[PDB]
């Protein structure tokens, strides 16, 4: 009967709680559902997304554009030591590559 | 007086030790190093018998399946002799470094 | 600058320290340990200053006085000494029940000592003579009390083993207010100790359902006898669950630190918000025995297997206090300087 | 009228215009974003279950998500997403 | 403890080579080799520690190290 | 020893940064990005990649702490963004000072002074067979002076480029007049 506060703001976050504990008790991965469970893993899964757009807005911005296509979250996550150990058998569709030319093959 | 001729008795060892199956690293030696490698994440572990054994069979088979790439990687250069440069190219193909 | 961060080496000096107290400024550290010895070191020179051999049996308490010159403890021995800084020699010795917890003197007089027996009640002494005037307690049931001065010196917050808090003024005895806390639904919980701030009346209560609450000190004069105050701030852990083992104030009451029971960490929240704000991690295998924090500066004394950790800050310096007409920039700044192009103060230098 | 389709749109599109307040993003990089968060969501959620399966529980508690973290990230970038999933949940209890 | 990657003697390197089926060896392969084995190692003995102090124990079982091997892609069967 | 009045009292210098010490592809300003990819990441790597120590040459020189690699950036030239008349009065100001000038051009418009106001590209040595060079690159309008490589560069090799009278460079292509 009170004003309803959704759980995302009541810890001070952007992904949903709600949506990620209903696909956590509908998935097959255990009978019972803890309550803090799900206010983890929407900080953790928002905190690697604002780590990645961090570096894709970067390269967007140094390639003198505004928006982000998959070329910058290619060059995003290929460069970071710790993002392309995490990606790395993960192919980005419309990426390309590196640029890498041995040295022996340059005169 | 009596010599073999350099490259025989390193055929024989090849033949003798692909006909047998047992532990080639002592294993007091390798139980020092797995605690004193294990030291570092958490003060006053207390291992089992089967732990090592386990720790110790994974070991060497990595290392023999390593040696054989090696060796394909040494004689695709047209050589015999093993060298360093081999074993970080395997690595490196395989997906390891 | 603020709350530390960074690891900044140890004391591997003597072995097998097991607790820490800071003097009022924050220039010596009193650490008692395994065998009677109380090793006095500094943090103006980071050097040892004075070692003094206490007893045989090890030390599990220590306090200093208001003029930093007098120490107390209590041994395992049930000996309660005044020791000197200059001579190092003990003065007086009497026996207790076997178990004793804390000693503390009164915030504003070295003469009153108060000791808090293990299955006994409070005993608050004299220092002029061998008086001791025993503390009521109201359930006497379990007998098990744990008490403190508060800041000034004006009354004596005790607790027992039920969640009863009552207070007790400092020289009469005087019953006047008091509250059960509130705890869940029903059952109620132990107390395990009560520490007190260096600026303001805020304290905190470390209970056995692993929370602390922040009370206020004037809610409970305003409230009286058999008040229902609710606590300021909860604080918690819920992941780890985390049971506490020591928990103090920041320098002018503002943070407050809380080492764990099982992991070897600190938390650190804020008290305004309430928010954690950082912890500290260590060795992963260890166990924690306590905590300290420097009264005027952000320094932790954290004893952990008989070594102390100071986390200070990390000085990085610079350029720029070597040659002062210069200004070592980082990216470009362009100005033009100026617009235009091209007494008998006598002052005591004695005075201290 | 359509079927509807649930997505991570407008989280990401809040998230994007917090740490970069002029910066715009096309369709297929938010379809690059969508299957990522799909996949990371998977893998720890999976690795949460078969350790409760392991020490023969019935609950995914939050400790078995930080022990899927801790397992599943390297180094640096698990130090840090562990501190923000305590955090958030400090932040939720009081 | 500073030894003890010196206790993977130099015959002992020379008999898994020779299980790999190798003829003639530098003098190099030995250090590059304990460089090898250690990185393995560790990677392996810190998932172990892991499920350990996950299930709250001080022992660290042989499950344990089955667990973490099964995870680095590289399953073990004889020891369950 | 308290008796013996000695000369060599003065040496009227401004930096006493002449130590007893005196300890003389995957990066992104090495990749094959464009330039305000690599110009970003440059500050975070000078801090660690050169430093300044004694040099044997004249006075003090950069000297490097790690292998640079051939053809990429090493730091940046900034300072005052004065103009090109203001360098006449503190030419003849540091001629009464006796300072000797630090002013690059970025072009025939303005100077970057490197006396009052910079960073560590003051103390790179003048030398005839050098391993670096310079350009003028453009970072969002704005204009920058990098100081690039030449080859790969070992750890302890002191850098040195032609800045374009007597001087200690030694080289066997030597000019001996430096204007
Ligand atoms: N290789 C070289 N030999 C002789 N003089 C040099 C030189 N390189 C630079 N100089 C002179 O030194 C000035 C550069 S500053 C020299 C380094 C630093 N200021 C120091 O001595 O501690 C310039 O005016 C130039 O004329
Ligand atoms: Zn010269």
């Amino acid at each position: 009967r009170a004003k309803a506060k959704t759980r995302s703001s009541r810890a001070g976050l952007q992904f949903p709680v709600g949506r990620v504990h209903r696909l956590l008790r509908k998935g097959n991965y255990a009978e019972r559902v803890g309550a803090g469970a799900p206010v983890y893993l929407a900080a953790v899964l928002e905190y690697l997304t604002a780590e990645i757009l961090e570096l894709a807005g970067n390269a967007a911005r140094d390639n003198k554009k505004t928006r982000i296509i998959p070329r910058h979250l290619q060059l995003a996550v290929r460069n970071d030591e710790e993002l392309n150990k995490l990606l790395g058998r993960v192919t980005i569709a419309q990426g390309g590559v590196l640029p890498n030319i041995q040295s022996v093959l340059l005169p | 007086p009596h010599r073999y001729r350099p490259g025989t008795v390193a055929l024989r060892e090849i033949r003798r030790y692909q006909k047998s199956t047992e532990l080639l690293i002592r294993k007091l030696p390798f139980q020092r190093l797995v605690r004193e490698i294990a030291q570092d994440f958490k003060t006053d572990l207390r291992f089992q018998s089967s732990a090592v054994m386990a720790l110790q069979e994974a070991s060497e088979a990595y290392l023999v399946a390593l040696f054989e790439d090696t060796n394909l990687c040494a004689i695709h250069a047209k050589r015999v002799t093993i060298m360093p440069k081999d074993i970080q190219l395997a690595r490196r193909i395989r997906g390891e470094r | 600058q603020n709350y530390p961060e960074e690891a900044d080496g140890t004391l591997d000096c003597i072995s097998m320290a097991l607790t820490c107290t800071f003097n009022r400024w924050g220039t010596l550290l009193a650490v008692g340990c395994n065998d009677g010895r109380i090793v006095i070191w500094d943090f103006l020179t980071r050097g040892i200053a004075k070692i003094i051999s206490a007893h045989i049996h090890p030390v599990c308490s220590l306090c200093w006085s208001r003029d930093g010159h007098k120490l107390v403890s209590a041994s395992t021995d049930n000996i309660v000494s005044q020791w000197d800084v200059l001579s190092g020699d003990c003065d007086q010795r009497f026996r207790f029940p076997s178990p004793i917890l804390k000693v503390q003197y009164h915030p504003r007089d070295q003469n009153k000592v108060l000791v808090c027996p293990m299955k006994s009640a409070p005993v608050m002494l004299t220092l002029s003579d061998s008086k001791h005037v025993v503390l009521p307690v109201d359930d006497d049931s379990d007998l098990n009390v744990v008490a403190s001065f508060d800041r000034r010196g004006e009354y004596i917050y005790t607790g027992n083993a039920k969640g009863k808090i009552l207070v007790l003024k400092t020289d009469s005895q005087d019953l006047v207010a008091s509250f059960r806390v509130t705890t869940g639904t029903s059952n109620t919980t132990a107390i395990k100790s009560i520490e007190f701030a260096r600026k303001g009346s805020c304290f905190l209560i470390n209970t056995a359902d692993r929370i602390i609450r922040v009370y206020d000190g004037r809610e409970i004069l305003t409230c009286g006898r058999d008040g229902e105050p609710e606590p300021m701030q909860k604080l918690q852990d819920l992941v780890n669950r985390t049971p506490w083992k020591k928990c103090c104030f920041s320098g002018d009451g503002e943070y407050i630190v809380a080492g764990s029971a099982r992991q070897h960490a600190l938390y650190i929240w804020e008290k305004s918000i309430g928010n954690l704000v950082k912890i500290l991690h260590g060795t992963r295998g260890e166990l924690l025995l306590d905590v300290a924090w420097h009264p005027v500066r952000p320094i932790i004394a954290s004893i952990s297997s008989g070594v102390v950790s100071i986390w200070a800050q990390n000085q990085v310096e610079n350029w720029s206090a070597f040659a002062p007409d210069f200004k070592e920039l980082d990216e470009n700044v362009e100005y033009e300087e100026r617009e235009s192009e091209f007494e008998d103060e006598e002052v005591d230098v004695t005075s201290v | 009228r359509k079927t509807r389709k649930e997505s991570y749109a407008i989280y990401v599109y809040k998230v994007l215009k917090q740490v970069h307040p002029d910066t715009g993003i096309s369709s297929k990089a938010m379809s690059i974003m969508n299957s990522f968060v799909n996949d990371v969501f998977e893998r720890i959620a999976g690795e949460a279950s078969r350790l409760a399966h392991y020490n023969k529980r019935s609950t995914i508690t939050s400790r078995e998500i930080q022990t899927a973290v801790r397992l599943l990230l390297p180094g640096e970038l698990a130090k840090h997403a562990v501190s923000e999933g305590t955090k958030a949940v400090t932040c939720y209890t009081s | 403890l500073r030894d003890n990657i010196q206790g993977i003697t130099k015959p002992a390197i020379r008999r898994l080579a020779r299980r790999g089926g190798v003829k003639r060896i530098s003098g190099l392969i030995y250090e590059e080799t304990r460089g090898v084995l250690k990185v393995f190692l560790e990677n392996v003995i810190r998932d172990a520690v892991t499920y350990t102090e996950h299930a709250k124990r001080k022992t660290v079982t042989a499950m344990d190290v089955v667990y973490a091997l099964k995870r680095q892609g590289r399953t073990l069967y004889g020891f369950g | 020893a308290r008796a013996e009045v000695h000369l060599r009292k003065s040496a009227f210098d401004m930096f006493n940064f002449l130590a007893s010490k005196h300890r003389q592809a995957r990066r992104a300003t090495s990749m094959d990005l464009p330039m305000p990819m690599r110009f970003r990441h440059l500050k975070k790597t000078s801090k660690e990649a050169v430093g300044v120590y004694r040099s044997p040459i004249h006075g003090r020189g950069l000297f490097c702490k790690r292998n640079i690699d051939a053809g990429e950036m090493v730091i940046e030239y900034a300072g005052n963004v004065i103009r090109s008349i203001q360098t006449d009065k503190r030419e003849k100001y540091y001629d009464s000072k006796g300072i000797g000038c630090y002013m690059f051009r970025i072009d025939d418009s303005e100077v970057v002074d490197a006396t009052m106001h910079g960073n560590a590209a003051r103390f790179i040595n003048h030398s005839c067979e050098p391993n670096c060079y310079s350009r003028v690159i453009n970072i969002d309008g704005q204009k920058h002076i990098v100081i690039f490589a030449m080859r790969k560069i070992y750890r302890g090799e002191e850098l040195t480029y032609d800045y374009k009278l007597p001087c200690n460079c030694g080289a066997k292509k030597c000019r001996k007049f430096l204007n």
